[PDB]
């Protein structure tokens, strides 16, 4: 096993503009504490940017305005396992995404979080 | 040099270090140096105190801290409080039950990462303050004087685990003119020992904890002095500091607001807690003393008076004060030979939307 928490991105690629993609992230090994987790998300030419979180009780969500209405985070029903269902994709949502975890309330700033994954392609073709 | 460790489900982990010094040099003042640190506080001070600023018997004793508090790490709306100041008290005996103190404090904070939300936001804009609702990168910053006062009363039958007596704990502070900050905050501690049988094996407590604080003019007291319930020393059954008021936060972008069950606390607090202490059932040998069994029925209630329900009529009315959780539950002490240990396990029995369970509570401690 790992010798940290680790956090794996699975799902995403290639998508047409109007396509839908669904993302997931996994705290791997054995976790016996709950995290709040996040998805970030860095473009081709700008900066790493907020784009949604869950509170650890899923009680509380939050999305930055331009996937607001679009995307949904929810909660796995397994052990600190997140998915993120974007639809109605547009060129400007192709970037890395990235994925977040933090133990107490959930913040938009990368910076506090604790643990971060690896990062997954998304790519949206006019 | 003393040390401590313990571990709970309100706090996590906690450390603690110090060490004291009497007459130092042969000048009869005392120096000390401590420092506690949680999952979501590093604290440390200095302290000079004078046993003798008069034959009378009155103290005068300074202090001087710092203070680092992450609110995420205590389950509330985020933000960072990096504070430090000093403080100068005088301490009265009255008698052998009660006592008094007075003194002056300064305090200076900085606040950081706030997530922007509108109780947050509503006290920063009475004060001036017009930050983003969009950046969680914000700083803001205080320099405020004091008068604290307080009084101790305490008449138990003896320190653990008592069977008799009272103890009593009133505190207060308010700012002086020239400050930052314009506000008052005051709190109350009460516990009460009533024994039923003639040998103080059957044993009634009665627990109650009040608080409340205003702002003078205009201004609004500090989202950062908020009182805090739900946790083992309030009402058990509850995850700390859910009880209350939760963040209703601002949209993002680099009137559509976002519900939330983080909580922030409140300007104003009621807990109270009837417990009934009764013999342990297979472990009364007649030396017992080193164990004490209970059941309890908790409530409390955490409200923020300055809440416009009106302007925010998407969400509840934060300013009611009538929103009483409860809860009921067992509880066992025990002074082990590894160390002092507390569970207890309660069931929420009058709920809130947003209020977080937590039926298991237990905290351990070891000192050396
Ligand atoms: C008596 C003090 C014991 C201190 C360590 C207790 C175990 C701490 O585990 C924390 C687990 O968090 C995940």
């Amino acid at each position: 096993g790992p010798s940290q928490v680790q956090l794996v991105e699975s799902g995403g690629g290639l998508v047409q503009a109007g396509g839908s993609l669904r993302l997931s992230c996994a705290a791997s090994g054995r976790t016996f504490s709950r995290y709040a987790m996040a998805w970030f998300r860095r473009a081709p030419g700008k900066e790493r940017e907020f784009v949604a979180a869950i509170s650890a009780s899923a009680g509380t969500i939050f999305y930055t305005d331009s996937v607001k209405g679009r995307f949904t985070i929810s909660r796995d029903h397994a052990k600190n396992t997140v998915s993120l269902q974007m639809n109605s994709l547009r060129p400007e949502d192709t970037a890395v995404y990235y994925c977040a975890a933090k133990t107490g309330t959930w913040a938009t700033l990368d910076r506090r979080y604790d643990y971060w994954g690896q990062g997954t392609r998304v790519t949206v073709s006019a | 040099f003393n040390f401590g460790i313990g571990y709970g489900t309100e706090s996590g982990v906690s450390f603690q270090a110090g060490v004291q010094q009497d007459n130092w040099l042969g000048t009869g003042y005392a120096v000390g140096i401590n420092g506690t640190k949680n999952d979501y506080q590093t604290y440390a001070e200095l302290s000079v105190t004078n046993p003798y600023f008069t034959v009378d018997g009155v103290s005068l004793g300074g202090r001087l801290f710092y203070n680092d508090f992450q609110a995420d790490d205590a389950d509330l709306s985020d933000y960072t409080n990096k504070s430090y100041g000093t403080d100068v008290t005088l301490g009265f005996p009255i008698n052998e039950y009660n006592s008094l103190r007075a003194g002056l404090g300064y305090v200076h904070n900085s606040l950081s990462n706030m997530q922007p939300q509108v109780a947050m936001w509503r006290y920063l804009y009475s004060m001036g303050e017009h930050p983003s609702t969009s950046d969680q990168d914000n700083s803001f910053k205080t320099d405020d004087f004091t008068f604290n006062y307080g009084w101790t009363y305490n008449k138990l039958d003896r320190g653990y685990f008592p069977t008799d007596g009272s103890r009593v704990n009133l505190t207060g502070k308010v700012t002086i003119p020239g400050s930052d900050n314009e506000y008052y905050k005051v709190t109350l501690d009460t516990a009460t020992y009533v024994p039923i049988d003639d040998d103080h094996k059957w044993v009634v407590l009665g627990r109650t904890r009040w608080g409340y604080g205003d702002g003078l003019g205009g201004k609004e007291m500090p989202f950062y002095e908020n009182f805090y319930a739900g946790g083992s020393s309030t009402v058990r059954g509850f995850q700390s500091n859910t009880i209350g008021p939760k963040a209703v936060y601002f949209p993002h972008q680099a009137k559509d607001l976002s519900k939330s069950d983080d909580a922030v606390g409140g300007n104003a607090m009621a807990v109270a807690s009837l417990e009934f202490i009764t013999p342990t059932p297979f472990i009364s040998d007649k030396y017992a003393n080193s164990v004490r069994t209970s059941f309890f029925w908790d409530m409390g209630t955490v409200w923020d008076t300055n809440w416009d329900s009106s302007q925010y009529s998407g969400y509840p009315d934060y300013s009611d004060p009538s929103n009483i959780r409860m809860s009921a539950g067992i509880a066992l002490q025990w002074m082990s030979p590894l160390g002092p240990l507390v569970f207890s396990y309660a069931q929420p029995f009058k709920k809130y939307d947003g209020d977080k369970a937590e039926q298991f509570q237990f905290n351990i401690g070891k000192t050396w």
